[PDB]
């Protein structure tokens, strides 16, 4: 439940969410140093197991913790719109004003 | 079809793991057809090796299924085709991905694990008869991974 739109550059793998692949969404860090979508580790948690699925390190939901520093990050990266004909690009956190403001 | 198994595919057919050939079904993309070289200096040499991997609904929750399909002599493969490759098993995480399978499954064949508590009569000869069954490795090689 990641950012599925295409960044440029290219996402850096440091904000790919190991779970769904995409950019980190509501970005939370583990006490192991791993990244990942707050849903996406959470659900991982739940039918994966209590583990940091990188690493393998035990993981229990307190122990996650907000990476307000990478989501600002990534909110600030440039990415482009979701269909041809646009050529226009914007910061992710910019594309809201840009999905449904246009014409069909 | 979930995003990630999209975004894996993609990927895998644009960068593709060397020495293997991986693709999705034409009517399924949750099944892939695999094609693994036999490893360059290994006793399957020269061969050619079908395997089928499926992705399960709860990907990558859970393992993607392995079949291997060629008739192999590896202590790790049974005759059912099942793989014994611990990330299938107990050590998968959704962390890792069917390209982490693919790799690992093309080092078993570099590197046997004949450490089982049985792999049929091919673990024990991998081990103490080795000579002889890196030998009929090699013949299985001619007689079912060369085509025709
Ligand atoms: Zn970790
Ligand atoms: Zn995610
Ligand atoms: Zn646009």
């Amino acid at each position: 439940q990641g950012y599925d739109v295409e960044f440029d550059p290219p996402l850096e793998s440091k904000y790919e969410c190991p779970i769904c692949l995409m950019a980190l969404r509501e970005a939370v860090q583990t006490p192991c140093g791993h990244r990942f979508c707050k849903a996406c580790i959470i659900k991982s948690i739940r039918d994966a197991g209590h583990k940091c699925p990188v690493d393998n390190e035990i993981l229990l939901e307190n122990q996650l913790f907000p990476d307000n520093f990478a989501k600002r990050e990534i909110l600030s990266l440039m990415v482009k719109c979701p269909n041809e004909g646009c050529l226009h690009k914007m910061e992710l956190r910019h594309l809201e004003d840009h999905q449904a403001h246009c014409e069909f | 079809l979930p995003r990630r198994i999209i975004k894996e595919t993609q990927r895998l057919l644009a960068e593709p793991v060397p020495g293997i050939k991986a693709e999705p079904d034409e009517s399924n993309a949750r099944y892939f057809h695999v094609v693994i070289a036999g490893p360059q200096d290994s006793p399957f040499e020269g061969g050619t090796f079908k395997l089928e991997l499926f992705l399960p609904e709860e990907y990558p929750m859970a393992a993607p299924k392995v079949r291997f399909m060629t008739k192999i002599y590896h202590p790790n493969v049974d005759k059912l085709g099942r793989i014994c490759l611990d990330i299938l098993k107990d050590k998968w995480s959704p962390a890792l991905q069917i390209r982490t399978v693919l790799l690992s499954i093309q080092a078993l064949l570099s590197a046997p694990n004949p450490d089982d508590p049985l792999a049929n009569d091919v673990a024990e000869q991998w081990k103490t008869n080795e000579a002889q069954a890196i030998e009929t490795a090699r013949a299985w090689t001619r007689l079912y991974a060369m085509n025709n």
